[PDB]
């Protein structure tokens, strides 16, 4: 049989392991906790063939900089992660994890993923984000990113509302048989 | 599939320069999931030596491009600082290779374009692109993550003072790291003198009137950038009242009233951005002002003579009360 | 000998630039050691004009050592500005004659060989020139000028001329130096006029080559334990440039600026003099000094003795709610 | 009726008032008065022949600046005066006193004159002296400095023990006559 290895990089407090937790179980996790390395396995069916396929949930904060690329080996496809609300954490990818990955992992297709699309229309993040006088980013900004970045596609998504959610994993395994 | 794993684990868990904080938080796991971790570590490989990057970056020092691939390389270079095991840090730093000179060597070579604004030339100003010289920093950023390193850094008399000239770049996002970085140095033991010896360079080499005048100069003009303002409001109010001394405390303090700070921060307690409002309102509970303390101090004794005169009153009244009862 | 009203004595002695304290003393004589005065003023003429002095220095300004008797020129002229009537150093002093420019660039001319060993055509004329008198003869015409009320006024308001001055620090003998802080000092205690004893200096940092205000002025002091009176004027100088100050911010700025420069610690060994107007000078100054700790660990915290003296304030008070009711008893 | 007329000069409590007292009087004043200007008048006879010796006593103070050179017209012989004691007073000998005389009544004769010589040894003196780094004017030195300035003579001498102090006036009346 065959496998599909897939590992989940980001800032800290992006989402990630809400995002791979409300794609596998539909539950929202109200804990938050800071997550070391984690793993999971689900079967996956394309085209009448079982494929497993294996989620890698790494760390956010520079702590585990040292840590994180144990989980980089073999991998298959990447998922680099922002918030859509938190331009700090969209810069990073930039500066940080598509140059982090593109070292250790090169010719490694890679999806440009944003989390909680739900908060673009949100109130509370409304006056937050414009008081330190910056503005989440419209989907015209980032496509426009990730075809600088030699990116597969973009693709965004909201854990909560699962809007477009399954959307994501499935763009991300047609990228990974190539 | 060991029956006793726990050495290994631990010779290659300080290899990845963990905090105590997050180093025994790890320490609790089963016993199954440790020897899970013990065997990617060996599993995993280090593409290239860091002989490699000293090598094409020495080079890169001497029309069009052999510096093409400049940026990346050396922003692969940061990433093998950070993310390889801190035993690549200590080989890359050491003296065979004299990493952190070589580096230090690249950066002034790309920087004498940005310095020159306000010898042979030749390849610096294309070079000068803010991508290829940026990265630099974050290469120092990543040797002072590791304490070795992060002393070899202050004990290193070039490498701080050159840290403070690229604060002349023209990118916000510089020259906020810049400040931000050495905010750390500034506050470490010692390393008070150490910023200002490197400042003062900058007064010399920049040919100014007063020594951290440029840096004022960039933190009033520009309102375009919110978090450049945050590193830099944060990097004066350290450098003033972080010292020991509290008369060098009210010196340091009057300098940068001098340059027009307090005059313009009336204005910028205006903004309202959070994270500006909070840093500078810290620095305005912390002025000295020498007048007020001595009128308060006169203050003390004049009441100090009022409690002897309160002291001197009950006396006298309490004593003829009683002359009075007596006589009754 | 006639007798009118004796007020022809009045313009003598206003024309001789005494102190109002002198004056008083002075107006009060006999009659006749009065008008004896008045025509020993009307029979004493001055011998040159200051024009004649105005030229040959002027002369000056352009081998050479033709200017040999130089010394002995502005050392008469000196003579002149100090013993003559106060109109002759008016008329020196005028538009006409200007004489404190001319005065001041040939100041400038001798000294430009000791604040550059630290316009070359003189440069080389300067150094025999530096040798002689006439760098110390000309700062003596200048403390005679600013002994003049109009003609203090008019220095202040030049530019370079108080700015020149302190440049002349630099010269080689001990007495000159001394002349030169005294007179800076004197500059300084005038309302506004500390400020441009500053920027004297800060001139002096550029054109000297140094790196801290000062700095050379700590040298001079510091490392010549030669002359007992120079020190004396100096450090009564540093005592004035620092606790002189409006804003007592600025005076601890200054504290430190000197401190910084190894003041504090030099002084606790010049501390074992006992020459007497060092003695007073040094510990006229550490009196002087301040420490914000100490006045930040005595307003250390609460000053709870306030509610310790309402404790105080509500005990007389009830105290006098006793005895008002033992005039009610009584 | 001829007569010669002698001024003397010389920094503030030098001792001039008393040198001019203590010899034409042989009482000594202790009283210190600071004299603006005055006047005295002595008969002297030289070969025979009275002449009358005008002695002109002069301030010392800088406020008399001023005021003092009106004492100066028709002078015949000047005493220059400093103390043994007081090198201060001996070195506003060249940079005041001297060229003040010269500068008024150029080709006037004067003589170089030391006073309070009874103070070089009294070990108060020495002591006071020596605190401040000096030591008292030695009689070499004087007429060191003698030549130099082209004065007549130096001549020392003390008021209180009246002693070669007949000997300046002499010497006075002296340089008067050529
Ligand atoms: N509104 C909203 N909140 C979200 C969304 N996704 C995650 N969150 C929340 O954001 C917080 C962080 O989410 P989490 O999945 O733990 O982030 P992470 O990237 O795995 N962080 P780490 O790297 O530290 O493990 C959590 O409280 C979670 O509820 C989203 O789509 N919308
Ligand atoms: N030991 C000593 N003291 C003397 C001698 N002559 C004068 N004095 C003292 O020195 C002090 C000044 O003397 P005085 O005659 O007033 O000096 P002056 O030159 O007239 N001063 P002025 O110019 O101010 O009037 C006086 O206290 C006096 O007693 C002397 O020969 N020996
Ligand atoms: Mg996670
Ligand atoms: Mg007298």
């Amino acid at each position: 049989m065959q496998t599909i290895k897939c590992v989940v990089v980001g800032d800290g407090a992006v989402g990630k392991t809400c995002l791979l937790i409300s794609y596998t179980t539909n539950k929202f996790p109200s804990e938050y906790v800071p997550t070391v390395f984690d793993n999971y396995a689900v079967t996956v069916m394309i085209g009448g063939e079982p494929y497993t396929l294996g989620l890698f949930d790494t760390a956010g904060q520079e702590d585990y900089d040292r840590l994180r690329p144990l989980s980089y080996p073999q991998t298959d496809v990447f998922l680099v992660c922002f918030s859509v609300v938190s331009p700090s954490s969209f810069e990073n990818v930039k500066e940080k994890w598509v140059p982090e990955i593109t070292h250790h992992c090169p010719k490694t297709p890679f999806l440009l993923v944003g989390t909680q699309i739900d908060l673009r229309d949100d109130p509370s993040t409304i006056e937050k984000l414009a008081k330190n006088k910056q503005k989440p980013i419209t989907p015209e900004t980032a496509e426009k990113l990730a075809r600088d970045l030699k990116a597969v596609k973009y693709v965004e998504c909201s854990a909560l509302t699962q809007r477009g959610l399954k959307n994501v994993f499935d763009e991300a395994i047609l990228a990974a048989l190539e | 599939a060991a029956g006793e794993l726990e050495e290994r684990f631990n010779r290659a868990l300080n290899c990845m320069n963990l905090p105590p904080d997050k180093v025994q938080l790890l320490s609790q796991y089963d016993n199954e999931k440790k020897w899970e971790l013990i065997c990617d570590q060996e599993r995993f490989q280090v593409k290239n030596p860091p002989a490699a990057y000293i090598q094409k970056l020495k080079s890169y020092v001497d029309f069009k491009r052999r510096v093409q691939e400049s940026t990346q390389v050396l922003r692969e270079l940061e990433t093998s600082l950070r993310t390889n095991h801190i035993g690549w840090v200590q080989e890359f730093l050491n003296e065979e290779n004299r990493g952190l000179d070589v580096l230090l060597e690249y950066l002034a070579f790309a920087q004498c374009s940005v310095t020159y604004d306000m010898k042979a030339l030749r390849n610096s100003r294309i070079v000068s692109q803010k991508d290829d010289v940026h990265v630099c920093i974050m290469c120092l950023r990543a040797i002072m993550n590791y304490q070795s390193g992060f002393s070899l850094v202050m004990n290193h008399p070039a490498c701080v003072n050159e840290i403070a000239l690229s604060l002349n770049n023209k990118n916000p996002r510089t020259k906020a790291l810049v400040l931000e970085l050495l905010a750390a140095v500034c506050l470490v033991r010692g390393g008070h003198d150490i910023i200002l010896a490197a400042f003062d360079n900058f007064k010399e080499v920049c040919g100014e009137q007063h020594r951290f005048e440029k840096l004022m100069e960039y933190f009033r003009n520009e309102d375009s950038n919110i978090d450049f303002m945050v590193a830099c409001m944060q990097f004066i109010n350290i450098v003033v009242h972080s010292v020991e001394n509290m008369n060098f405390r009210v010196f340091l303090q009057y300098e940068f009233t001098h340059l027009g700070l307090d005059l313009y921060l009336e204005r910028l307690r205006l903004t309202e951005s959070d994270k500006l409002q909070v840093q500078i309102q810290a620095y305005l509970d912390n002025i000295f002002d020498v007048g007020a303390l001595l009128e308060d101090t006169e203050t003390k004794n004049a009441v100090l003579e009022h409690m002897e005169e309160l002291q001197e009153q009950v006396a006298l009244l309490t004593e003829r009360l009683r002359d009075a009862e007596n006589e009754s």
